[PDB]
């Protein structure tokens, strides 16, 4: 039919469920685990990085990219097809910033975003996103935590986690992480879940800890880590 | 069966069959001998119907003033590429004010044709095209094939059991260099008579027939205008 | 698991998982080559070589050394096909950096952007992943030399010192206990390095004319390779 | 093993056009005459309940005011074809102040035969009878789905164009009068149709030079009828 | 000229804890008149208004256009309209035509949603924006805008003193000069009520 | 597993997507009509109304103007495209040249318009069919047909949907050529059709009535209810 | 590349779309909402897939998003999939307020968004859209008016509606309160607590799980009226003694 | 496909075995052959011309007039406390196959049976025809099957 | 099962089985081949006799794209005047823009990146032409680069692709090459030309031979037969 141009590979199964998408959430469950803590002040990050090899250096590479000076981010799973929508969402956000004239909210970046993903898991001829995305920052003064899916769901959450067993580690930011805490004792949770299927060895290397302040989004150095977790949490 | 269904694929010798099932194409056409002298050209080609009160089909058919044509296979590509053969000889004939010689202006149909046996999807072109035209070193004989290959000759044949009319020419066709036109043309037919039934006409409207020349305009003969040439021949053997 | 045509197309698997990307391990197997990245303080070092089957073979036509910027060079891996439509678009992003942006070219993200290209590629309907992997060195300004080696899956990689490719992975075992413990990094440290790195794999150890050494150091930050002269009294050091 | 159906088979040849081309078999048939005197042509319009209205399905129109076309199989696909080939008769006749004349109507649709393809559409099966009178006198030629322009003086298209044709090429001898083959069509009319003659069932095509046009008229058609 | 053609002058000044804006009722081509209940000034978004001088088509064209790109951002996002994310909003349409702009002076004067506390702005025909501590003025005839206003506004005026004081100033223009007239609707805010007023003028 | 073809078609002689569109056809809700000198009837069946919900959702006959009236059969997906396609038809036909073509545009419009709709590639043929309603100029009826291969047809009684509805237009062949000459007669076979067609609730059923060149309106309970307590009379009346 | 296309815009060969009663059944399960007739108003309520208690419920109205400030959609699907064709009838209701400046009625708009929906059923072997979502409104001339939203581009516009798959025993006992209209506005949202109430899977109508936005009719502001699920749990309660009232007769 | 059989192709060369021995050489008599099944797709171009050739049937969906004359001369045996009227019967539930009107009439009386023999209860019968009214009122749309 | 459908897609061997069809392709054409010497570059094709064929100096795959670059081919006869059209629009291009010779090292490189994107798409299909790229310039010298299907660029001193007989480069290394004038390199190399290639398989043939370097100033041109004769001349004399 038609031109061969990628028409929509996505089709429905005899239940209705999605058959492309649902195996995106494999990769993501099969991906790295990265958390993240919406309380009282501020978001607080906690992502899991671990060298295949001695050879690498993390200093180099950097899981955390943020898209505004306000608003920080991490994602799980898969990289290829993540650093696109990265830098298509610094293209998308002006828009918002030029004509409004104004520190776009990380509300608005899940409305703007989730709807090209959608798009993009409707066009066919591409994989989709296997990237699960935790939208943070600061906006009217009241920071947000924002949870997306392959499938382009988006959902708010006070603590969550993904990657693998998200289930278990759901469960524990639901009893240890309650109500709200300051951005201290954020961190504080947010690396012991992350120890949870952390290995027997951790350094300023092994996880990273963004945390999103009132002031905007400020990406702690491995300084930092290494210095409230040595002795993690 | 599986790695036989797309027209990309190669087979395990190494061949694409779509180009060897358009050459089936040409086979089914009637039998045609072009052939040329080392002085004056001339091409022949044979006439199908598919009833008896249809008009017999013509083949040959002039396009430059100095180039005669025949025509087998497809006739649908055939009327394409013949709105563009048109198109080419009135190009240098505006701009360049000359006509075209055969040698470089089949080498842009064979590139023509190139396109539609490479992207997927496309179809070759059947093509029976017999070209005999003059340039400032005499008449030349092309051929024409889906897989866009032109060989100069002095004649070839095509058509259906057309192979025949080669066995006829190998040895005659280095002794019909240096015959005139009267000649020649009769000479001519007699290669097309062993590629029908030996059983029947080979009438005078079946059967066509052209003549081109340095000097003369080539000009197309059926009908009544074969009558000289069939007449004053001997019939074949049994 | 597999249904349908997939097997026939790029696109995933009813599992998740990827095939024809998958098969691209071992395109790298036809060519049968090897490239090894050392690093060190202020130098950097690279290691491949050649096959000559025939003794027709030019030096500088088959040569593997690649250089995209006169300060950055580079080298691939695998099927030499694909990796030249590759060394135009570095070469491409790279003159688009030196005219707009007029310095040192993006010697920690340019990979970024080199990936980007490659993901292209994967990304595309119906095309050719182009399984060449591209290696690249780097020179920066107090940032010591750097070093990059990108894969063709669309990602962005680099380190130290990085081995990818068909022998490489047992050229890294030895790299991991030769870096650290605790050392530093010299000049022919390096290159005498480069060899016992693939001591470890299969070193053949014959006439050094075959094999091509990389080289990058900071004194003229301009990247550059000397001719077969004293890359093997660089050789002769390391075996006393 | 369908490819493409526009890929050259293993036989081969076009698959669709294959197909089209059994596609006259649920469509009706026509027969086909040409005469010095001028060219008459016959069809029927299978009723298949009274309900159908006669004038409402046709299979005779008129490209051109001298040049008349028969249509076959389906009706919507040659209406495509017919009413286009209209506005090129009639620029013909604004650039060269004159109208084609039974030829380079021809070569028009000729050119368009096969405009189909998938990429850069589908052909269709209806075969066409051009009738009409040029500075030769009056002509009737016939053209197929395959795109082959074969000049046919007398023809029949339709799943009767096997039998009816059959008995006709014998009676086409240039002795026989237009008089004469106007009523051997109706013999082999009575033959091909199930139910009795009506004025409903079938219509005649009829162009000559002095007469015209003509087209044909309304009640001159059941005359014939009658005379069954 | 162009700005002359149709006339009118938008006169927007700034209280205490309120804004006040005016503009003339007169709607007329050249020196003729055509009906004086034309509305120049339309309400937008809660308790935030614009003033527009120029081509009665730029004021009816961007005024329904700026409506359009108003609801779509309150739709996404349920919070306010701000006088800062719909100053720009007429900017960007104002610059979608670079040498093809429309010809209006737009002048947009609210109170800020999240306190009382007002603002005002004037923009320039081709997207220019421009802020004022005091008062912004566009109209035909700058003289007796400038003039008078820089001797009559002063820092703290409340809604009694600043609807009296641009009163007798539209009074004082209107019988002594030309252009302008025929009725002058006033719009004073505050952050408990909203205020109209519409000032005698000449009829003639 | 799974072969088959597209278009087109199979050399066994028949079309895929288009006579298998034909019993998309079929499967549409009952629909009748009737032409006359004045008076032009139609009906619609087998809406399957629960009572329960808003009749004029579901109404199936639209018109473009009011000389000329629609009835479709199918699905009402596609009818709004089609309601907003020919609307916007007979509108732009409005705008130049003010006097309309005679039925002969209109009639060929979806029909054409359907017949390329099957023609070029990424296109899929339309499942519906319909019947064009009105009356010509000049005090004469009007009604045509559309075809999934797009022939334009003009019938003496519209007869689809399922075997019961055939009767309604087997018994205006009843009437022969005189009647009716009243138009009380020719509503109530719309009415005598109500018990045959469907479940004959007395519910789905709707007609409308188009009296020479007046516009037509939807008939309400009271002339409908009158004529269907004489369409039981007048059957009696032949016992 | 015709092997590869699974026709899934082309037809089944059972005279069903092949990819539209796939469609369907999503719709069945997933999104829940309800409808029915009300004077001077009219309420809408939906229980969400997410009712999990772990969400922050910052978003205020989610499955009960709203297109305008004088009107609001029950969406039932798939969220995002959702958004392209909320924010597209946001501002085709927007564009027709630029060229007209009056509120767009609500017979137009839901057959401006079937025919968005059915544009890829139609063509381009695109997915269509799983997202069947409600409508509600006034206009001048039919006044109150519901409709629904079908996957194959048809408008499924009734004045009630089933979805997408419980409040089954409410679903016929709807056909017994089929009596048209009623307010007092809380007796009209009392008959819809006794549906939540019976016929939720956990059942006692959790009051985080469900929200009940209400439109009221009002010149010319037409306020809608969002409740804050302060006087949802007395809402909730309301009926709780009104059915165990119902109960007191037998 | 079950257990070694298989699979794919040779559960297709058995119902072309299925074709050899039905084709078939050679029988004369009878053996009169009736084959059924929910959907046939499966007898090839070439298994249908021995047979059958002549009869094959296909029964529509019934109407009311068949409904009413299903379930009245089902019940002519045995009804459920007499009393049974068809014109409620079928006006209420539209629509679906006179199936499942024998099991709405199965549970009429079986629920009755709490009683021993005969009671209605008006509460409780239209409480349990909720669960078959509400099982085809799940899957009621298609469509618009049409 | 399928693997070898889509030209954008791997193998279960991790290879392209499009490339390795087009490899074997070129191989049933008769016989091309190419050498250089130190002033110039030699080329030559095998002609095939079986029933006539046809007039001779017809259809010769010897072409000639530039004033100081030549073609010489095999494989599918019209796949390869298409790449020299391209080559010739190429090579317009180049002295268009700029005006002088068009180097030999960067025109293989535009047509390995033709080559290369072919095999890339299914929509269009691989190449089954490998050809001979060669050229001479005072300002340069004598280049020979051999081109693949695959798209890999390089060259030797010499290459040999069409028929598998092979043994007609093989007596070069016992005659002068880079030492002789490439005046007598003409007839030298023709004399196992006639040998193998045995009559069995084809009972009859024909030779040509181009030749382009410095005796004709840059320019490239079919050598006469009457021109200067000794092409032929010794190669029936040198049989045995």
């Amino acid at each position: 039919a038609e031109r061969g141009y990628s028409f929509s590979l996505t089709t429905f199964s005899p239940s209705g469920k999605l058959v492309q998408i649902e195996y995106a959430l494999a990769a993501v469950a099969g991906g790295a685990p990265s958390v993240g803590i919406k309380a009282a002040n501020g978001v607080v990050l906690a992502t899991e990085k671990k060298q295949k090899s001695i050879l690498y250096d993390e200093r180099s590479v950097h899981k955390v990219e943020p898209i505004t000076k306000h608003i920080g981010l991490v994602y799980s799973g898969m990289g290829p097809d993540y650093r696109v929508l990265v830098h298509r969402a610094r293209k998308l956000a002006q828009q918002y910033y030029l004509v409004y004239q104004e520190p776009i909210p990380t509300a608005q970046l899940v409305q703007r975003v989730a709807s090209v993903m959608q798009e993009y898991t409707q066009s066919g001829g591409v994989r989709p996103f296997g990237v699960s995305l935790l939208i943070c920052g600061w906006n009217e003064g009241r920071p947000y935590l924002f949870q997306s899916d392959p499938s382009g769901a988006y959902f708010a959450w006070k603590a969550t986690a993904m990657g693998k067993n998200y289930v278990n580690g759901k469960t524990f930011l639901e009893k240890r992480y309650n109500e709200d805490l300051e951005l201290e004792d954020a961190i504080h949770t947010a690396i012991l879940t992350l120890k949870e299927s952390f290995e027997g060895q951790m350094t300023e290397d092994n996880i990273e800890v963004g945390i999103c302040n009132e002031a905007g989004f400020r990406r702690l150095t491995p300084t930092e880590v290494k210095d409230y977790l040595a002795a993690i949490a | 069966n599986q790695y036989d269904n797309d027209v990309t694929v190669w087979s395990p010798q190494g061949r694409i069959h779509q180009i060897e099932y358009a050459m089936e194409a040409v086979k089914q056409g009637s039998a045609t001998v072009g052939l040329k002298s080392k002085t004056h050209a001339v091409l022949v080609a044979l006439k199908r119907a598919q009833s008896e009160l249809a008009a017999h089909q013509k083949k040959i058919l002039h396009v430059d003033n100095h180039i005669g044509i025949s025509i087998a296979g497809l006739t649908a590509d055939a009327r394409l590429l013949c709105n563009f053969m048109r198109q080419e000889c009135l190009d240098s004939r505006f701009v360049f004010d000359r006509p075209l010689p055969v040698s470089r202006l089949v080498s842009l149909i064979g590139s023509k044709t190139q396109i539609p046996t490479q992207r997927y999807g496309r179809r070759p072109y059947g093509v029976g095209l017999l070209i005999a035209g003059y340039d400032d070193m005499g008449p030349h004989i092309f051929q024409t094939c889906p897989s866009a290959n032109y060989f100069d000759c002095r004649a070839m044949s095509i058509g259906a059991r057309s192979q025949s009319a080669r066995t006829y020419l190998e040895r005659h066709m280095s002794e019909f260099m240096e015959c005139n036109l009267n000649e020649l043309v009769k000479h001519g037919l007699r290669a097309l008579r062993e590629t029908l039934p030996a059983e029947q006409d080979l009438t005078t409207k079946n059967v066509s027939i052209g003549i081109v020349g340095k000097d003369l305009e080539f000009t197309i003969y059926d009908d009544d205008d074969v009558s000289p040439f069939l007449e004053g021949l001997e019939e074949r053997p049994q | 698991s597999s249904a349908g045509f997939d097997r026939h197309i790029t696109i995933f698997s009813p599992e998740g998982r990827l095939y024809q990307v998958e098969y691209a391990f071992k395109a790298i197997n036809q060519g049968g080559l090897t490239s090894v990245a050392v690093r060190g303080k202020d130098c950097a070092v690279i290691v491949t070589q050649k096959k000559v089957p025939d003794k027709l073979l030019d030096s500088s036509t088959v040569t593997h050394l690649f250089k995209i910027t006169e300060n950055i060079g580079c080298v691939m891996t695998g099927m030499t096909a694909d990796s030249r439509s590759q060394v135009q678009r570095a070469r491409y992003e790279a003159a688009n950096w030196k005219y707009k942006y007029g310095y040192e070219i993006p010697v920690d993200m340019l990979c970024k952007r080199i990936a980007d290209i490659s993901q292209v590629y994967t990304q595309n309907a119906e095309m050719r992943p182009l399984g060449c992997c591209m290696i690249l060195i780097g020179i920066d300004e107090e940032q010591g030399p750097q070093v990059y080696k990108c894969d063709p899956a669309g990602y962005y990689c680099g380190f130290k010192a990085t081995a990818a490719g068909v022998k490489q992975t047992e050229s890294t075992s030895f790299l991991e206990k030769k870096v650290k413990k605790k050392f530093d990094w010299t000049f022919e440290q390096t290159v005498e390095t480069a060899i016992t790195c693939l001591s470890t794999v299969l070193s053949i150890d014959f006439k050094p004319s075959e094999i091509e050494v990389g080289v990058v150091t900071v004194e003229n930050p301009k990247f550059r390779i000397l001719t077969e002269a004293e890359i093997d009294a660089h050789l002769v050091a390391l075996a006393e | 093993y369908d490819r493409g159906v526009n890929t050259f088979s293993p036989e081969g040849r076009l698959f669709q056009v294959e197909y089209a081309i059994e596609a006259i078999k649920l469509g009706s048939t026509a027969i086909g005459i040409q005469t010095s005197e001028g060219v008459c042509l016959a069809v029927e319009k299978r009723i298949t309940s009274p309900l159908m209205e006669p004038s409402s399905i046709e299979k005779i129109v008129e490209i051109d005011a001298h040049i008349g076309c028969a249509m076959s199989g389906l009706i919507a696909d040659a209406k495509t074809l017919i009413d286009k080939a209209r506005v090129e008769t009639q620029n013909h006749w604004f650039t060269y102040n004159e109208t084609m004349t039974v030829e380079s109507v021809t070569q028009a649709v000729s050119n368009l035969a096969l405009q189909f393809g998938e990429e850069d559409s589908r052909p269709f099966g209806v075969a066409l009878l051009f009738g009409g009178v040029d500075e030769k006198g009056p002509q009737l030629f016939h053209m197929d789905p395959s795109g082959t322009f074969v000049q046919c003086d007398a023809r029949a298209i339709g799943s009767a164009s096997e039998g009816a044709q059959s008995s006709l090429q014998e009676v086409y001898h240039k002795s026989m009068t237009l008089k004469e083959a106007i009523k051997s069509s109706l013999i082999i009319l009575k033959q091909v149709m199930e139910e009795k003659l009506n004025a409903t069932n079938i219509e005649l095509a009829t162009v000559q030079p002095g007469q015209n046009f003509h087209m044909f008229t309304k009640e001159e058609l059941e005359e014939v009828i009658k005379d069954i | 000229s162009i700005m002359s053609y149709n006339g009118g002058a938008v006169m927007a000044m700034k209280g205490k804890n309120c804004v006040a804006i005016a503009a003339d009722r007169r709607f007329g081509i050249q020196a003729q008149m055509v009906t004086t209940d034309f509305q120049k000034i339309f309400p937008m978004g809660d308790r935030l208004y614009i003033g527009l001088a120029g081509l009665a088509t730029d004021v009816q064209t961007v005024a329904q256009r700026l409506k359009f790109r108003l609801n779509l951002y309150e739709l996404k996002e349920g919070r306010q309209i701000k006088p800062y994310t719909l100053m720009s909003m007429v900017a960007n349409l104002l610059y979608e035509k670079r040498f093809g702009p429309y010809y209006t002076e737009p002048v947009i004067a609210g109170l800020d949603p999240k306190t009382f506390k007002p603002f005002i702005c004037s923009l320039d025909l081709i997207g220019c924006p421009m802020v004022t501590d005091d008062f912004v003025v566009s109209g035909t005839c700058a003289e007796q805008m400038y003039g008078m206003c820089e001797s009559l506004w002063e820092p703290n005026m409340d809604p009694d003193h600043l609807f009296e004081t641009i009163s007798q100033a539209m009074l004082n223009a209107v019988d002594r000069d030309a252009v302008s007239g025929m009725g002058v609707i006033v719009h004073i805010i505050e952050k408990d009520k909203i205020t109209t007023r519409t000032l005698k003028a000449r009829m003639d | 597993s799974y072969d088959r073809a597209i278009t087109v078609f199979s050399p066994d002689g028949h079309l895929f997507q288009v006579e298998y569109a034909q019993e998309a056809v079929k499967k549409g809700s009952t629909a009748v009509g009737v032409r006359g000198r004045d008076i032009v009837v139609l009906g619609v069946e087998k809406k399957s109304v629960a009572k329960l919900q808003d009749e004029r959702t579901v109404r199936k006959i639209c018109a473009l103007d009011d000389n000329v009236c629609m009835a479709f059969a199918g699905l009402t997906a596609d009818a709004r495209i089609v309601i907003n396609r020919a609307r916007v038809e007979c509108q732009s036909h409005r705008l130049t040249v003010e006097d309309p073509v005679t039925v002969e545009y209109i009639t060929r419009y979806i029909a054409s318009l359907k017949q390329r709709y099957t023609q070029s590639n990424g296109r899929r043929p339309f499942g519906i069919s319909a019947l064009i309603v009105g009356f010509d100029f000049d005090g004469t009826p009007r009604l045509y047909q559309t075809d999934p291969s797009g022939t334009y047809h003009a019938w003496k009684a519209n007869a689809i949907g399922r075997g019961a509805k055939s009767v309604r237009e087997f018994l205006e062949k009843n009437y022969t050529d005189e009647a009716i000459e009243t138009d009380d007669l020719t509503i109530k076979l719309v009415i005598k059709a109500l018990l045959e067609v469907v479940q004959s609730g007395g519910k789905n059923i709707e007609l409308a009535v188009m009296r020479r060149d007046q516009s037509l309106k939807i008939l309400n309970p009271e002339e409908i209810e009158k004529y269907v307590a004489e369409i039981e009379k007048e059957k009696e009346e032949n016992e | 590349s015709r092997r590869y296309d699974s026709r899934t815009t082309i037809f089944s060969p059972e005279g069903r779309l092949y990819q539209v009663e796939y469609a369907m059944e999503a719709i069945g399960h997933a999104g829940t909402c309800l409808g029915i007739l009300a004077n001077d108003g009219v309420l809408l309520a939906a229980e969400r897939r997410n009712i999990h208690k772990l969400l922050d419920e910052v978003f205020f109205s989610e499955k009960i998003y709203k297109l305008n400030e004088d009107m609001a959609c029950s969406v039932a699907g798939i969220t995002s999939d959702a958004n392209v064709l909320t924010n597209e009838l946001r501002l085709i209701a927007q564009r027709y307020l630029l060229q007209y400046q009056e509120p767009i009625p609500c017979e137009q708009l839901v057959t401006a968004l079937c025919d968005i929906k059915q544009a890829y059923t139609q063509f381009g072997g695109k997915r269509p859209f799983g997202v069947s979502l409600l409508y509600i409104g006034w206009d001048k001339h039919y006044g109150f008016q519901l409709y629904q939203s079908d996957p194959s581009g048809n408008y499924g516009g009734w004045k009630a509606t089933c979805i997408g798959n419980n409040s089954a025993a409410a679903v016929s006992m709807l056909k017994q309160d089929y009596k048209e209209g009623e307010m007092t506005l809380k007796s009209a949202l009392a008959l819809a607590i006794k549906v939540l109430n019976k016929t939720m899977d956990v059942s006692k109508l959790s009051a985080e799980k469900v929200e009940i936005a209400t439109l009221t009719r009002e010149n010319g502001k037409t306020v809608i009226r969002v409740l804050k699920q302060k006087e949802v749990e007395q809402l909730i309660k309301k009926h709780e003694e009104e059915e165990a009232k119902a109960e007191r007769e037998k | 496909y079950d257990s070694n059989s298989g699979g794919e192709r040779e559960i297709q060369r058995t119902m072309l075995e299925l074709l050899n021995q039905l084709d078939g050489f050679d029988s004369r008599g009878d053996v009169k052959v009736i084959m059924a099944t929910n959907r046939i797709e499966t007898l090839d171009p070439a298994l249908i011309r021995p047979g059958r050739i002549d009869r094959k049937i296909e029964f529509p969906l019934p109407d009311e007039k068949t409904k009413k004359r299903i379930f009245q001369i089902h019940t002519s045996r045995m009804t459920l406390a007499d009393d049974v009227t068809l014109d409620d019967l079928i006006m209420a539930k539209d629509d679906l196959s006179g199936a499942d009107i024998k099991a709405i009439c199965t549970e009429a009386g079986l629920m009755a049976l709490r009683e021993r023999r005969m009671k209605v209860t008006n509460e409780d019968f239209k409480k349990s025809k909720e669960n078959v009214l509400y099982k085809k009122q799940e899957g009621t749309p298609e469509g618009l099957y049409l | 099962t399928g693997y070898d459908l889509s030209a954008s897609t791997f193998s279960p061997d991790g290879r392209v089985f499009q490339v390795e069809y087009a490899m074997k392709a070129v191989e049933n054409s008769s016989t091309a081949i190419g050498i250089r010497c130190k002033d110039g570059v030699v080329f030559g094709v095998e002609k095939l006799v079986l029933s006539k064929l046809y007039e001779e100096g017809s259809n010769k795959r010897l072409f000639n794209v530039d004033r100081h670059v030549g073609m010489a081919v095999a494989g599918l006869l019209a796949d390869a005047r298409s790449l020299a059209d391209i080559a010739r629009e190429e090579a317009s291009n180049f002295r268009s823009n700029f005006g002088y010779n068009i180097p030999l090292k960067h025109l293989a490189d535009r047509v390995a990146m033709y080559v290369h994107a072919y095999t890339l798409y299914s929509a269009v299909r691989p190449f089954g032409c490998s050809f001979m790229l060669g050229s001479y310039s005072v300002n340069d010298g004598a280049q020979l680069y051999m081109i693949d299907p695959s798209g890999v660029s390089y060259g030797y001193w010499g290459c040999a692709i069409g028929k598998a007989r092979q043994a007609a480069k093989t007596e070069i290394e016992k005659l002068q090459m880079k030492e002789m004038t490439c005046r007598d390199i003409v007839k030298e190399v023709a004399k196992i030309i006639y040998i193998v290639h045995d009559e069995v398989k084809d009972k009859a043939f024909e030779l040509e031979l181009s030749w382009v370097g410095e005796l004709t100033n840059g320019r490239h041109e079919i050598v006469p037969k009457d021109i200067r004769e000794e092409a032929e001349k010794y190669a029936k004399e040198s049989l045995k």
